[PDB]
């Protein structure tokens, strides 16, 4: 149905933002080192 | 890998393959985490997997002997891995693709020496991972002395001897080799590497004896290689409980010497033939093939430690099948767990795993708890408490975790102050099942965590820091906050280097003292803290994630800071510190907001005491200023009642459903998200937006102030003009916060959010707004 | 990329048959000692790749 | 002590009629009970000697059936050299002959021991796995028991969806997830876990909602939630049987809320007997609702489902619960065959939403065509009734 | 239902593009701090 489809994109939202600010952490880390 | 290894893994395997659509890489990262087996050991079809993997195998033979190699080095998910590969040479799509993504990438881009290398290797990894710690250093001349080796040392004429005779004197030499000295006719030589001794006999023998004489000797090359083996393995370095292994290989070698020495005996008393010498040495034959078989299971990989564990419980389910084998390896698993798994017991009792051989499951690693307070990452939690699944047992594969974690409370309980030491603790001794094992190490952790739990909450007085925590950063204590911005209104207005941070702590002190926070026992505990860069700014590289030009202010900068001192400061880390102080910072940008608009309209109230005919143009900058305050007041009032305090709530009550550490941080971190879901951080545009409001707050203000301030002592582009500014700004910051209020029912459409339908209604409660939202809908 | 186990799991798969590449091998060793089902692991990258 | 009285199958060594299997196990399922020991000798005849025959293709299920209970109880004594002449085992088994004696002492324990495993595994299952607890919160609210919910709804809350607020605002998820809330909140008896916890599933999305024929709300199925691995007896007839009972309980309550809309806009301020049309097309369904399950029969489905989970394996305990569901939509005559009973009754709802619509706004032609017609109609249902049975 | 599950594809994507540059930074990682 679609509220599988809409939980999907509430949690894929924050995945998305998740994995992002994961891949800025890290280049925040290796700039600094 | 990392945190989110699973989608990194999973879109550089979908990158490899050169296949972003399709499923997806984060559709094949969702499959392999949803669709995962806890662990890898559900059983295959090993007859049709070898032969479907044999299919397509370079050389079946070699996929077998790859196995049994990897068994030897004791090599995780093999046989899963050759199910998932005989599936995958079925899958031809897959298998193409892989290829074809592999081809596109590259296109793009002596027994005594192994010994004494064993012994150095063990020795070298026992040095690395000791940090010092010294080890017993045997004599060299023990492993130096051939002749101290107890392995088979490692005849007349057979034709000319009459048969009895020669059969006689092959019997001395049996008994001689079997006991580990060469003999006459047949004599078990060195073995090159990992292997029994080599028997040799002499080839003038009567057949039937000379081949009724090697079915005996079996055994003895069995036992010349076990006897080798168990000088070998008596190193030290090879492990504590390897020790205790090699111990138990030698009583098991003085119980077959015992056995050889009535052999022996019964020799001189003449009641034997060869064939009935085998069959009445067919049983410890038996075993000492058993044994062998083991030692070569183990050693090949040198299964030490809790690999040697998980091996110990896989041969006592391999000795199911006889009863007297899988007897003996739970008993032998139960005497050589004794060491490692004491160890265990006191990793998950007390907190402490020691190994000086590095067999223990549960590990440690520098961290600062001074660091886990400063730092987002928690150091104590993560590095000085560490679980290797290396020194877990295969019995206690799937209680590793609880284990650890019962060593880490004892070791965080310890920091509290509090012995480590569970006394519920069991001896722990492998055995066929380690359910009971299980049993005990879960209620050690569930007083090791408790205990750290317990010194957190009462001794190190979490929930005092809590209310501090409310009092300071959500500004609970509103005496408090009204202080701190009445004697900061000028220091932290000033700019960053105009402003003393000396005089905002000093301001900051008198606000603790002279207002109702007083009653905080750790209101004291509160300082003044300078972000590093502005909030709004902030929110917005955080959102866009993956200061010369913008104007600086103490204002701007002021904040709440609290330090944390272990076990608290492992608890509080900086990334929730780092959000509280924006929330911190927010608030008081908000306050200071509500209290500019409250002054800007106690000024406008000269107008009522003045002619109501001569304040025309005033007229429309205190309705504005009226409007702003009222929207900023009924906004601050639901986002208070909605956003924080239902993150305040989450957060008290999930603490209070917490019973370890884990659910404790779980309860904080529901509160946290919650409060960060509902108080949209996500959005740089809205925080533009609620900046541009403000600014326009903050310009109608200045403008309405400078008026006031011209009138009495009659008596930038704000300041201007009076009422045409005034009608720019107050358009500027309607426009934002209709754009706010789109984006925030944009939000709610999206995401059952209803707190963008309860903002609307904040702000429309007299239709006021209603009808302007309703109609830039369209 | 591949690590000393990494290289031992892609070889041992290229023993068995079939190349992997550096990253997917270290990837599929890495998913299989992730606490996966390997037979759910290949079917996801079968799904990426053939798909 | 280790397949039997440790029914387990992991039988990789080609010694059993059990193959283990990575994914039938671990979907406890049929296909659990089917191949969690899968055939890896389809022949017992190659897992055993002769005289295991009383529980060899028993033991054979019964691998399958403990990867099928593995998620509930996989560890149990039910799931996962030779002398000289010495005479005494060779007459035990040569006077009376091998297998006679084989038979009499182990096959026959062997069965008993079979036996009692399914039993305890069987009792695990049904004690308190909150299974039956699904079936009862569905009956529940899926089947709304609480008459609370039912008044408020035909009061008050069928206002939007009993005409049709939109296809896609009546299909707006917060505002139906708070619609089942209320509606749960309203009566204290959909308050089950399983109450709140029926979801949404459809076949074919919002399209029109014209009051004019049947069509007034029955879009939303109700799909109650049960416990795992208690899925190991689940085949697709119980739960189809069980959408479809809450579907025509939707329909029903549809033509219910629009003669009660009908009645509630008469009431606000050519129309004759218009109630009395509705009470004698409501009478028949009461009726059959009344057979399916009203005071008595509301014990029988349960005796029915009591007796649903009495099997030695999943299959067969599935097959009695999904038995007792069927008599249970059989109660209500659900045949196939009466599509055509299907296409009547929905020219007769047309007529019946109609008719509703007509008396909302002040029709009489329709109240007397409704009892012609229901008239006629139990006549040709009277003639078709005898004509089946 | 179909939107959103355009949505999750397309977020799936998102995490893709997103956890494959985090698996070359542990990559580029692995090579700076070792």
């Amino acid at each position: 149905n679609m509220k599988d489809f809409e939980n999907q994109i509430t949690e894929l939202k924050k995945e998305n933002f998740n994995l992002k600010l994961r891949i800025y952490f890290l280049e925040e880390r290796m700039q600094q080192e | 890998m990392s945190e989110f290894r699973i989608h990194h893994d999973v879109n550089e395997l979908l990158s490899l393959l050169r296949v972003h659509g399709g499923d997806g890489a984060e559709v094949y990262i969702d499959l392999l985490q949803k669709n995962r087996t806890p662990y890898v050991t559900t059983t295959v079809s090993a007859h049709s997997a070898k032969v479907k993997i044999a299919e397509f195998s370079r050389t079946p033979e070699d996929f077998l002997k790859k196995y049994d190699e990897l068994k030897s080095k004791n090599t995780r998910n093999l046989d899963p891995l050759v199910y998932l590969l005989s599936k995958l040479m079925e899958d031809r799509e897959t298998l193409q693709y892989l290829q074809q993504n592999a081809k596109e990438r590259a296109e793009l881009a002596t027994w005594q020496q192994s010994l004494e290398l064993t012994r150095k290797m063990l020795r070298d990894k026992q040095s690395k991972k000791n940090s010092g710690q010294r080890l017993p250093v045997l004599p060299a001349w023990v492993y130096e002395r051939p002749a101290l080796l107890g392995d088979f040392l490692p005849a007349v004429p057979i034709g000319s001897l009459p048969l009895a005779s020669q059969e006689a004197a092959v019997v001395e030499d049996l008994l001689y080799v079997l006991v580990g000295v060469d003999g006459r006719y047949i004599s078990a030589q060195p073995l090159t590497g990992r292997q029994g001794r080599t028997f040799l006999v002499d080839p003038n023998l009567d057949l039937s004896i000379r081949e009724l004489v090697s079915r005996i000797l079996p055994v003895a090359a069995s036992y010349s290689t076990v006897t080798r083996f168990i000088e070998e393995k008596s190193s030290f370095e090879y492990g504590q409980v390897n020790h205790a292994l090699a111990a138990a290989m030698r009583t098991l070698v003085k119980e077959y010497l015992v056995l050889v020495t009535q052999l022996e005996q019964l020799q001189r008393q003449g009641l034997l033939s060869l064939q009935k010498l085998w069959f009445y040495i067919q049983p410890a034959m038996r075993s000492l093939d058993i044994l062998a078989s083991l030692a070569t299971s183990v050693d090949k990989g040198e299964c030490i430690g809790g690999a040697t564990l998980s091996l110990l419980h896989d041969r006592s389910f391999s000795y199911t099948g006889d009863s007297q084998a899988q007897e003996l390896c739970l008993h032998l698993t139960k005497a050589a767990s004794t060491p490692y798994f004491e160890i265990l017991e006191k990793w998950i009792y007390r907190g402490i795993i020691d190994d000086p051989y590095s067999e223990f499951m549960v590990e440690e690693h520098e961290l600062r708890k001074e660091k886990i307070q400063e730092d987002y990452n928690d150091k104590y939690w993560d590095q000085r408490y560490t679980v290797v699944q290396r020194q877990i047992p295969s019995f206690l594969q799937k209680m590793a975790g609880k284990v650890l974690s019962t060593g880490k409370y004892l070791n965080v309980v310890r920091e509290c102050g509090h012995d480590v030491t569970c006394p519920v603790a069991k001896e722990v001794v492998y055995t066929l099942k380690e359910r009971a094992y299980v049993e005990q190490i879960e209620k050690a952790f569930s007083y090791a965590s408790k205990v750290l739990l317990d010194f957190l909450m009462g001794e190190k007085e979490l929930l005092a820091h809590l209310r501090s925590i409310k009092r300071y950063f959500l500004m609970d204590q509103g005496d408090f906050f009204v202080h701190f911005m009445d004697l900061t209104e000028e220091e932290l207005k000033k700019p960053v280097d105009d402003i003393t941070p000396t005089r905002l702590e000093a301001l900051l002190e008198l606000a603790l003292r002279m207002s109702t926070a007083n009653t905080d026992p750790f209101k004291d505990d509160l300082k003044i803290d300078l972000m590093p860069h502005d909030l709004i700014t902030q929110l917005l590289r955080v959102l866009a994630i993956e200061p010369t030009e913008l104007t600086l202010s103490g204002l701007e900068a002021f904040s709440f800071d609290y330090v944390v001192t272990w076990p608290l400061s492992l608890i509080i880390n900086r990334k929730a510190l780092t959000r509280y102080q924006m929330l911190f910072r927010h608030m008081f940008y908000c306050k200071h907001v509500e209290r500019q608009l409250c002054s800007v309209w106690i000024s406008n109230k000269a107008a009522k005491r003045f002619s109501l005919h001569s304040a025309k143009w005033f007229a429309g900058a205190f309705t504005l200023r009226q409007r702003m305050l009222n929207f900023v007041q009924n906004i601050q009032s639901y986002m208070m009642f909605e956003v924080m305090e239902p993150t305040w709530h989450v957060l008290e009550q999930n603490l209070r459903s917490a019973s370890n550490i884990d659910d404790v941080l779980g309860h904080h971190a529901s509160f946290l998200d919650n409060c960060l879901k509902d108080c949209m951080l996500t959005n740089p545009e809205l925080l533009r937006v609620f900046s541009k409001l403000m600014s326009v707050c903050v310009m109608f203000t200045n403008c309405l102030q400078r008026f006031t301030q011209s009138m009495k002592l009659d008596s930038p582009q704000l300041a201007s003009s009076f009422e045409a500014t005034i009608t720019k700004f107050d358009k500027n910051f309607s426009a934002h916060l209709l754009d706010l209020l789109a984006r925030l029912s944009i939000y709610s459409t999206s995401d059952c959010e209803h707190g963008m339908a309860s903002v609307i209604s904040r702000l429309d409660f007299n239709g006021f707004y209603t009808e302007r939202l309703e109609r830039l809908s369209a | 990329v591949l690590s000393a186990e990494e290289t031992e799991l892609f070889e041992l798969a290229q023993a068995a048959g079939g190349a992997m590449d550096p990253e997917v091998f270290k990837i599929l060793v890495d998913l299989l000692k992730l606490n996966v089902a390997p037979l759910a692991v290949f079917q996801m990258l079968k799904s990426m790749c053939a798909g | 002590h280790d397949w039997v009285y440790s029914g387990v199958f992991r039988d990789v060594y080609g010694e059993f009629m059990i193959q283990v299997n990575h994914e039938y196990l671990g979907c406890r399922d049929k296909s659990y009970w089917t191949h969690g020991y899968v055939l890896v000798s389809k022949e017992v005849e190659a897992c055993v000697p002769v005289f295991l025959k009383h529980v060899a293709h028993d033991v054979y299920v019964c691998g399958k059936t403990i990867n099928l209970l593995k998620l509930c109880c996989p560890r149990h004594y039910l799931c996962c050299v030779q002398p000289d002449t010495d005479e005494t085992a060779v007459q035990l088994s040569e006077l009376l002959p091998l297998p006679v004696l084989m038979k009499h002492s182990v096959t026959a324990p062997l069965a008993a021991h079979v036996s009692l495993v399914n039993k305890a595994a069987v009792d695990y299952f049904f004690v308190e796995l909150h299974l039956g607890a699904h079936f009862e919160a569905l009956r529940h609210f899926l089947l709304m028991e609480d008459g609370e919910f039912a008044q408020s709804l035909s009061d008050l809350l069928f206002e939007k969806l009993g005409a049709g607020q939109t296809p896609g605002e009546l299909l707006s998820p917060l505002v139906l997830n708070s619609v089942l809330s209320k509606a749960l909140q309203y009566s204290l008896h959909g308050d089950t876990p399983h109450a709140a916890n029926l979801s949404f599933a459809l076949k074919f999305l919002p399209e029109a909602f014209a009051p004019n024929a049947p069509d007034v709300l029955s879009c939303l199925e109700l799909r109650y939630k049960v416990d795992w691995p208690l899925n190991i007896v689940v085949t697709e007839g119980c739960l189809s049987r069980y959408s479809g009972i809450f579907s025509f309980l939707l329909q029903l309550k549809l033509m219910m809320w629009t003669l009660k809309d009908v009645c509630f806009h008469l009431k606000r301020t050519q129309f004759r007997q218009l109630q009395l049309f509705k009470h004698e097309m409501q009478h028949f369904v009461k009726v059959i609702q009344g057979y399916i399950a009203n005071q008595i029969l509301h014990v029988t489905w349960c005796e029915f489902r009591a007796r649903l989970a009495s099997v030695g394996d999943l299959e067969e305990i599935q097959r009695a619960h999904a038995e007792y569901l069927h008599k249970a939509v059989f109660r209500g005559l659900l045949t196939e065959k009466a599509a055509p009973a299907m296409n009547i009754i929905h020219s007769l709802f047309s007529l019946v939403l109609k008719f509703r619509s007509q008396l909302i706004s002040q029709n009489f032609a329709l109240m007397q065509q409704s009892y012609s017609t229901f008239k006629y109609y139990s006549h040709f249902l009277f003639k078709v009734v005898s004509k089946l049975v």
